[PDB]
RNA sequence: CUACCCUUGGUCAGGUUGAAGUUCAGGCUGAAUGGAGGACCGAACCGACUUACGUUGAAAAGUGAGCGGAUGAACU
RNA sequence: UGAGUAGCGAAAGACGGGUGAGAAUCCCGUCCACCGAUUGACUAAGGUUUCCAGAGGAAGGCUCGUCCGCUCUGGGUUAGUCGGGUCCUAAGCUGAGGCCGACAGGCGUAGGCGAUGGAUAACAGGUUGAUAUUCCUGUACCACCUAUAAUCGUUUUAAUCGAUGGGGGGACGCAGUAGGAUAGGCGAAGCGUGCGAUUGGAUUGCACGUCUAAGCAGUAAGGCUGAGUAUUGGUACUCGUUAAGGCUGAGCUGUGAUGGGGAGAAGACAUUGUGUCUUCGAGUCGUUGAUUUCACACUGCCGAGAAAAGCCUCUAGAUAGAAAAUAGGUGCCCGUACCGCAAACCGACACAGGUAGUCAAGAUGAGAAUUCUAAGGUGAGCGAGCGAACUCUCGUUAAGGAACUCGGCAAAAUGACCCCGUAACUUCGGGAGAAGGGGUGCUCUUUAGGGUUAACGCCCAGAAGAGCCGCAGUGAAUAGGCCCAAGCGACUGUUUAUCAAAAACACAGGUCUCUGCUAAACCGUAAGGUGAUGUAUAGGGGCUGACGCCUGCCCGGU
């Protein structure tokens, strides 16, 4: 799935890309596209508030439904497609009454396979059903946090979580990050893992390729002037010269925690990252 | 050598110009200040 | 309104060679359109108008003894007629 | 004016090299085909490395002769 | 005062005639010269009367001036179709109610405004001192209104129309390839021109061989494996790979528009002193090569490539009754002169600078390079002498050949095409145009492929011989010097506009750390935002900086 390039040029010397053998159709569906003009990290005042976001390739937005709330109707899979706005692939499904929509595509999904959502659906890759009805140990993706809002957890390429246990109206679950957390048992989730597992093996290869994706360069703090950054320079190269490395805004940046105290979700986190 | 001041009819009327000065409080200050001096051209 | 739309005739050499054809040149109020001009000529001179063209002229700069100013802006209309003729001198 | 960005448009004489893939032949390599690349040489265009001239200038930053890039992190 | 001193802003002019008080400098003529991928021709920005005619010469014009972008007087810009508005939306800007805020005010919903994009009906000729797809002539097209009418038949329905109703469409990247047409170029030449006084020739020198929109016919290839039935965009069936065109779109060609216009031509003027034109005549062929124009059509790739209206369809639903056709009518506002890679724009100047797009001829060539020319334009707003030193730009040089100098700085040398040959090293791609050698004109035979093509012939010769000339044959201009060995940085890229282009910054890759989503981080007093219409294979911060081999000891202090 990973194709390597021969070193015909110094720029292409160690570059890698993934062949798109999962894609079965190379043209999107006209009815589910919307415009997506770019913001280069600039807010409603017009000022730059996030660094390193710039001008990449133009993109259109595919309307994806993370809710999966059409229940009791079958949907047949048409094609797997490329999506520029996320790392996973997407699949276009057609409902029995003739409606179409996009879902994120799970790992072992095939064209022609039928897919279903509800409370009485079966435990098979692609199906969406409340966490109350999912047996312990299942691998699952696209999880909700508030019932009816839409999936929010485990949506990247190759992401998954698995169910662990049951309390009164909560369900234990382990996230890809490694933390264990309670989630309301009225919240939906979809069976399986997210596809495109090779996505993170790509070697980008040259500076221009990451500029095509909207990333502007990053200037290290130690090659700035004292009025620009706490690492603002001395004579020659210089060590850090402080008790701890700092950020461009003068706050410690190696080891210090920034999660805020007294959050309502404190009682739902059983075990944190390790 | 390229100089500053490349003229433009639309830019001039939109940055300076009566309606733009009237659209804010500090522009109305400018207009009143030029009226008090007796200036012949206001914007 | 008709005597107020038409102001005066224009007598030059271009206008005279046009009057060799059936075209007459007028200075008109600067607010009217060519349909009003067409209807005013027919009422005042009792003729049949075939067509009418119009153009605007800018104010010109002018001197009178270290006094810089501008002339009036003006609107000019040329009236072609089918039948009849306007008596002028 | 200048720096970065947003939306919508435009421009790049010619030559050279010959990647994936594909088709045969031999017994894995040879020939055809193909037309990749912040590839090569070089005008338009964009720059500003050396030098001569100019220094009450033709010009409050230029001119002459060479020079770097020239399908792209391009120029406009 | 310096002082009649410095300067008078890139360059080719000469002479005859004219006018005037006055002429190197104004007008006319001939010859000469310069540009010609442009010093030529169009359209934008910007300027705002600089445009044209008659008169003028105080000041402006780096000299002069009879002249003028200068002064005076009087003139000049014409649109249903060209570009905008009475159409559509992007970024952005505003925003009824609303949210927030010492005041001032900040944000935002529906909705508006806003082209640099989408939609959208006219062409040929004539004519002025100054405008022209606008005026005039000829021939068209597009909306709207009323009459004259076949079809119209409860107005459910039916013809009809029909939704802020549904569906389609508009609708889109980058590169490459093989074609079809056409524009334009070149050579024979079907009719026009004239035929030489310097030796010679006359089968010989030079040229033209055009023409619209609209309307009718057909049409070179292109795409859709097409075409029906039943049911709720989807599901079952039959003829299927036929593509027959079944359909859809499609460059272009022929007629007429046009026995018209214009026309190499005068040969017809009494005249418009014979100029110019009353007037009367005329040609529309075949060859060759051929786009950079007319499809993102087709193939491939990853970085995955606007919206809305105009438009086409099926409808709920509504109503006499609406169809094409003929005849008449009607059709607004703004811009329109002139300069425009510049004497009129931005540079205080009649300033060696800067300024978006379009058209793009011949010979030579791979070429829009090079040199000379075309169409067309221009001779540069101080001159005349003399040929001192010195300064600047340019050419040559005996013998030597880096001895010069901080340093081969500068200059010299290499350079195109064809044939032969090509090292260490290497990430196996490269290094490489490595280095190092040889060749090139003209004539005639023989061969002789592409065979241009019917064919040797069209044309490069595809090549071998035999000759001729010079000091020299890519005879001019234009076109890489190369090799060996060390630092530093992997590489392409970026930087101190105006003394530093680099070993500095980026970078692909590595690693540490924070972040479970109203995420962390960041802007803001807040509301509201970016992050992100993302969700740990994700996002923010710190350090290092391709690749290969690696990355030791110390947790006492902060």
């Amino acid at each position: 799935a990973i194709k390597k390039y021969k070193p015909i040029t110094n720029g292409r010397r160690n570059m890698t890309s993934l062949d798109f053998a999962e894609i079965t159709k190379t043209t999107p569906e006209k009815s589910l596209l919307k415009p997506l003009p770019k913001k280069a990290g600039r807010n409603n005042q017009g000022k730059l508030t996030v660094r390193h976001h710039g001008g990449g390739h133009k993109r259109q937005y595919r309307v994806i439904d993370f809710k999966r709330n059409k229940d009791g109707i079958n949907a047949k899979v048409d094609s797997i497609q490329y999506d520029p706005n996320r790392s996973a692939n997407i699949a276009l499904v057609v409902y029995a009454d003739g409606e179409k929509r996009y879902i994120i595509a799970p790992k072992g999904l095939e064209v022609g396979q039928i897919v279903e959502s509800g409370a009485e659906a079966d435990i098979k890759v692609g199906n969406a059903l409340p966490l109350q009805n999912i047996p312990v140990g299942t691998v699952v993706h696209n999880i909700e946090l508030k019932p009816g809002k839409g999936g929010q957890i485990a949506r990247s390429a190759g992401a998954s979580a698995q169910v662990l246990g049951k309390e009164g109206k909560y369900v234990l679950i382990r996230l890809r990050s490694g933390e264990v957390r309670m989630i309301l048992s009225t919240c939906r989730a979809t069976i399986g893992q997210v596809g495109n597992l090779q996505h993170e093996l790509v070697n980008v290869g040259k500076a221009g390729r990451s500029r095509w994706k909207g990333i502007r360069p990053t200037v290290r703090g130690s090659v700035m002037n004292p009025n620009d950054h706490p690492h603002g320079g001395g004579e020659g190269r210089a060590p850090i010269g402080r008790p701890s490395p700092m950020s461009p805004w003068g706050k410690p940046t190696l080891g210090k925690k920034t999660r805020r105290g007294k959050k309502s979700s404190d009682k739902l986190i059983v075990r944190g990252r390790k | 050598v390229k100089r500053t001041y490349q003229p433009n009819k639309r830019k001039h009327s939109k940055v300076h110009g009566f309606r733009k000065r009237m659209s804010t409080k500090n522009g109305r200050k400018v207009l009143a200040r030029r009226r008090r001096k007796g200036r012949k051209v206001l914007s | 309104e008709a005597r107020d739309i038409l102001k005066r005739p224009v007598i030059t050499e271009k206008s005279s060679e046009a009057m060799a054809e059936d075209k007459y040149t007028f200075d008109v109020d600067t607010r009217v359109n060519k349909t009003q001009v067409k209807m005013a000529v027919e009422e005042i001179f009792n003729v049949k108008v075939a067509s009418v063209n119009i153009m605007n002229y800018k104010p010109k700069k002018k001197r009178m003894g270290r006094y810089q100013g501008y002339t009036n802006k003006r609107r000019k209309a040329i009236v072609t007629l089918k039948e009849g003729s306007i008596d002028l001198f």
